[PDB]
C-alpha cells in the first residue's frame, strides 16, 4: 500500500523521499524524514489555502486567484514572516494609507 | 509539479472553492520553497551534529527554527503525528 | 531608453506605495534605482545562463538571480 | 489636491495589474542585457518575472520612502527619503 | 554641551572594547535562557559570543537610529527614530 | 534584570554610533530591542543545543543562531 | 584550523608583521565562511543543471556570483592560475 | 609530490579536497575543483591579510589586531560589501562623525 496513504497524507511521500537524496543534501536520509516533511508541507498548504479561501469567498468569488493568497498570506501575520521576503506574482499590495493622510 | 496534491488538499479544505492556474503556479513556489528552506537546515544541523543521515529529528528541529511561533507548533504536531502513524502502520 | 518608464507609471507604482503627494525629482531618482535593480538581478541572471550553455535567459534564472539577491519570486516555478 | 492622489491610492493599491508599459521594460532590459553579453535573448515568461519583481521592488521602496517623508513632516517624497530608506535597507548603486 | 559630546564619540569611536559591565549581561542571559530550559549552561566564550554580537547589533542600529534623527532636523535621537529604523530594516518584535 | 543594563553602557554605546544627543526616553526604549534581540538569538540558540542532547551551550551554537539571524560573527570558530 | 597557512601567507605578504591569536581567530572565520558560501552556491549550481559533480567551473561560476566586482576578477585568474598548473604540474 | 605545491599554493588543496566532499555539497566533486577553491581562499587571505597588514603599520604597531582587519575590510570598498553582514569580534567601528554635527 501508499506510503502516503499509510502515513494519512496528501502530498507525496515518495516524491519528497527522491528529493531528499538527488538534492544531495544527506548521505542517507531516514524513513520517517520524507513522511514528517511530506507532512508539514501539506499542512502549511492547507493553512495558507484555508485563508486564502476564505478571501475569495468574502470578495465575491469561487476561484482563489493570487490577490487572496497574497491577501491571505499578508494578513495571518504569523505566515507574513515565513513569507516575508517573497513576492507573490499578481499578488499586489495589502490596502492601506498612513493615518497622517 | 504538486497541483494534484495542492487541489487534492484545497478540496479537503474548501470542496468548492477552485483556484486559477497562475495561483496555482504560487502554490508551486511555496511548495518547493519551504521545501528547499526546511532541507537546508535539516542538512545543516545534520553536519554540525557530524551524523551522515537526515532523521525526521533534523526536519522537527528544522521546522522549529524556520517556522514561527504557533504555526510551527501545529507543523510538529502534524508531523509527528504523520510519522508515527507510518511506522506503526506497515 | 530608460525614460520609457514613466511618470505616470511611476506615479501609479508611487500611488500602490502609498505615497500621496510625489515632488518632480523623484520620477528621475526612480529611474536611477530601476536601472541599478535591474543591472544587478540581470547580470547575476545571464551568469546563470552562461552556466548551462544557454544562449536564452530563462524565467528560472531571474529566480535564481533574485534568491540570490534575497528576493524570493511565486509563480515562475520554484 | 489631496482628494484625487487619495483616491488613486484607493485604486491602485486594489489593482494588481503592472504599471508599466510591456514593451518599453522589455527594450531596458534587452538594452541592458547586450552589455552582460551581446547574443542574449530572454523568454516573454523571464522579462514577466523581472517586471513582477521590479515593480514589486519599487512600491516596497515606496513605502518605505513614505515612511521616511512623512518622518519629518511631510506628504511629499523627496529624493532624500528613497536614500535614506535605501540606506537603512542596506542597498547601495 | 556640543564639545564633550564629540569629545565622547571620538574616544567610544576609537575604542574597541565591550562598554556593558560583563556581569549584569550574563545574568540578562541566564535569566533569559531559563525561559527555553530551565537546566541551560553557558560557556562563558558563548556568552562573549553573545555581547560582542549583542554591542555590535547596538551601534549598528544606533547609526541608522541616528540618520532617521538628522533625517528630521534634530540632533538628539527619539524612540520613533529607533522605531523608523527597525521598520525599514525589517525588524519586529 | 536587564535595568542592570546602564545608562552610561547605553550612551557610549550611542557614542560609538556616533550619536550626539540623546533623549530621556531612548534607554529604555534601547532596553526594549536589546531583549527582543537576545530572546530571539538565545531561542534558536538553545535550539541548537537541545539538538546535540547537550545542556551547556556552546559558542558555536551562538554562532549557528547568529547566522540563522543574518548576522554573521567572526572570531570563535566558524 | 589555517592559522598554519594564514600565517604562511602573512609573512608571504608581510614579512615583519605579525598576527594576534584573536585576530587569527577571525582569519580563520573568514576562511571557513567564504568557503561554506562558494561551495553552497557551487552546490546549487550543480543541482539547478542537473550535474552529479562538483566541477571546477562551478566554483568559477559560483565565485564571479558571490565575490564583488574586480575582487571577484582576480579570484579567478588566481583559480584559473592555480588549476592549470596543477593539472600540467603532474 | 604535495596537491598544495604542484598547485603553487599554501591553502590545504587536501583539506579542501576532503571538505568539498564530507560537507554532502555534491555527489563526486571533480580533481581541479579544491585546488580552485583553496586558490581563492588563499587569494582573498592574503587581499585583506595585506590592507591588514598596511593598517597595523600605519597606526605603530607590528602585531594584527582584529582592529586592523576591520579598519582594512571596511576601508576597501569592495571587501566591505563581502563582509557586510560580517561582525568582527573586537572590531570595533569605522571612526566617523556625520557632517551636520
Amino acid at each position: 500500500k501508499s506510503r502516503s496513504s499509510r502515513a494519512g497524507l496528501q502530498f507525496p511521500v515518495g516524491r519528497v523521499h527522491r528529493l531528499l537524496r538527488k538534492g544531495n543534501y544527506a548521505e542517507r536520509v531516514g524513513a520517517g524524514a520524507p513522511v514528517y516533511l511530506a507532512a508539514v508541507l501539506e499542512y502549511l498548504t492547507a493553512e495558507i489555502l484555508e485563508l486564502a479561501g476564505n478571501a475569495a469567498r468574502d470578495n465575491k468569488k469561487t476561484r482563489i486567484i493570487p490577490r487572496h493568497l497574497q491577501l491571505a498570506i499578508r494578513n495571518d501575520e504569523e505566515l507574513n514572516k515565513l513569507l516575508g521576503k517573497v513576492t507573490i506574482a499578481q499578488g499586489g499590495v495589502l490596502p492601506n494609507i498612513q493615518a497622517v493622510l | 509539479s504538486y497541483s494534484i496534491y495542492v487541489y487534492k488538499v484545497l478540496k479537503q479544505v474548501h470542496p468548492d472553492t477552485g483556484i486559477s492556474s497562475k495561483a496555482m503556479s504560487i502554490m508551486n513556489s511555496f511548495v518547493n520553497d519551504i521545501f528547499e528552506r526546511i532541507a537546508g537546515e535539516a542538512s545543516r544541523l545534520a553536519h554540525y551534529n557530524k551524523r551522515s543521515t537526515i532523521t525526521s529529528r533534523e526536519i522537527q528541529t528544522a521546522v522549529r527554527l524556520l517556522l514561527p511561533g504557533e504555526l510551527a507548533k501545529h507543523a510538529v504536531s502534524e508531523g509527528t503525528k504523520a510519522v508515527t502513524k507510518y511506522t506503526s502502520s506497515k | 531608453n530608460i525614460q520609457g518608464i514613466t511618470k505616470p507609471a511611476i506615479r501609479r507604482l508611487a500611488r500602490r506605495g502609498g505615497v500621496k503627494r510625489i515632488s518632480g525629482l523623484i520620477y528621475e531618482e526612480t529611474r536611477g534605482v530601476l536601472k541599478v535593480f535591474l543591472e544587478n538581478v540581470i547580470r547575476d541572471a545571464v551568469t546563470y545562463t552562461e552556466h548551462a550553455k544557454r544562449k536564452t535567459v530563462t524565467a528560472m534564472d531571474v529566480v535564481y538571480a533574485l534568491k540570490r539577491q534575497g528576493r524570493t519570486l511565486y509563480g515562475f516555478g520554484g | 489636491p489631496g482628494t484625487v492622489a487619495l483616491r488613486e491610492i484607493r485604486r491602485y493599491q486594489k489593482s494588481t495589474e503592472l504599471l508599466i508599459r510591456k514593451l518599453p521594460f522589455q527594450r531596458l532590459v534587452r538594452e541592458i542585457a547586450q552589455d552582460f553579453k551581446t547574443d542574449l535573448r530572454f523568454q516573454s515568461s523571464a522579462v514577466m518575472a523581472l517586471q513582477e519583481a521590479s515593480e514589486a521592488y519599487l512600491v516596497g521602496l515606496f513605502e518605505d520612502t513614505n515612511l521616511c517623508a512623512i518622518h519629518a513632516k511631510r506628504v511629499t517624497i523627496m529624493p532624500k527619503d528613497i536614500q535614506l530608506a535605501r540606506r537603512i535597507r542596506g542597498e547601495r548603486a
